[PDB]
């Protein structure tokens, strides 16, 4: 079972610029292990899986979590450590291209729909449960739980918002593009841990290791 | 995988 | 208006291994054309929004069809040109990781919920009307004709498939895979470019032009 | 584009 109360609770129970960012990411790497033993029966796999799923995961997990943190920042986004960061600044940084496919892509579009926490929180919990992450020990499982969520989620949409019949395969549909930008960050962040001059924390390097 | 499976537990 | 009909009739329509599978690339993006026009109200959008959803979302739509087409094949691929890929033809001629990802994350799952062509053609159809491609003159246009699809295409599952509520959102839970896969293949068909040992031919030389 | 707008003719 798969209640959308309790991935809510996950949510609440949470809540150079680039130096900034990576500096942000790395404070919440901790926070996202908390939030993922809060989700329901993640704590119950295997421990080898769970860290299959949280080194998968985490750069989209957390891509999500501070796009949404950002709806009401003009042109900008809200870093957990209280900052802004500013398009023109990342621009300034190095990094725009990726930057704006975040605002567009992203950040507008929760805004525009006005994405609610327990759908960010279903979204993340799907996106968590990637059936398709190698080394898996049981990838039936994973799916089983995915497949809880998505039907957790489509249940708690028609039920808030049954004006918008399209409104859970709207949030899905925002996979592919968080998957493609998180590609991309990984990209990025392995540049800059070859370049050398930018400061990376140890949990973030950590996951940047093979 | 130090940090992560440290925090798992 | 989207009639699941029309895109089944779209689909049913058009119905060094490396340079085999880029030989049986290039075919298809004239095949992909075709059926690109027979989408209702493809081509009714501006010429230059045709030309940029054809451009950003072809790799991703011939992966989509070859995977499907191979549901019968063990361990391969089956090519447009009438050959077989096997997963270690694949991995002889240097691709075996990506190939791989395709046989397990969608040639596979495709086989396993056994995707009819009605599901793949509108799958299609979601991934043609990418509204966040860049450049469109109008994405809210874009974005209306997926809402579009996937209303059709779930209101098809519902009524085929009653026993699987969940099947809707599995569909579009392939997406997120489609994407990361057509991102590698493209990545390895610039350096495939790049290097210059392997022969590419016109149409598919220019869908890898700026 | 030169092939892709003269087959979308
Ligand atoms: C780590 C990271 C890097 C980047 C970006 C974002 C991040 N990440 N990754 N996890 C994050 C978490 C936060 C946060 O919670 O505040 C902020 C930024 C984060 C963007 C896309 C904003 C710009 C591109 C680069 C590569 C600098
Ligand atoms: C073009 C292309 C390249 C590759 C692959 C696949 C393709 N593509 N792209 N469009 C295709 C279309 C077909 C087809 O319809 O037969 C076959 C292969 C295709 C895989 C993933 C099978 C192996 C990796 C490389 C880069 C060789
Ligand atoms: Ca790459
Ligand atoms: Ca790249």
């Amino acid at each position: 079972d798969m209640p959308v109360e309790r991935i809510l609770e996950a949510e609440l129970a949470v809540e150079d610029p680039v130096t900034n960012i990576c500096q942000a990411a790395d404070k919440q790497l901790f926070t996202l292990v908390e939030w993922a033993k809060r989700i329901p029966h993640f704590s119950e796999l295997p421990l080898d899986d769970q860290v299959i799923l949280l080194r998968a995961g985490w750069n989209e997990l957390l891509i999500a979590s501070f796009s949404h943190r950002s709806i009401a920042v003009k042109d900008g986004i809200l870093l957990a450590t209280g900052l802004h960061v500013h398009r023109n600044s990342a621009h300034s940084a190095g990094v725009g291209a990726i930057f704006d496919r975040v605002l567009t892509e992203l950040v507008s579009k929760m805004r525009d729909m006005q994405m609610d926490k327990t759908e960010l929180g279903c979204l993340r919990a799907i996106v968590l449960f990637n059936p398709d992450s190698k080394g898996l020990s049981n990838p039936a499982e994973v799916e089983a739980l995915r497949e809880k969520v998505y039907a957790s989620l489509e249940a708690y949409c028609k039920h808030k918002y049954p004006e918008q019949p399209g409104r859970f395969a709207k949030l899905l549909l925002r996979l592919p593009a968080l998957r493609s930008i998180g590609l991309k960050c990984l990209e990025h962040l392995f540049f800059f841990k070859l370049i050398g001059d930018t400061p990376i924390d140890t949990f973030l390097m950590e996951m940047l290791e093979a | 995988h130090k940090i992560l499976h440290r925090l798992l537990q």
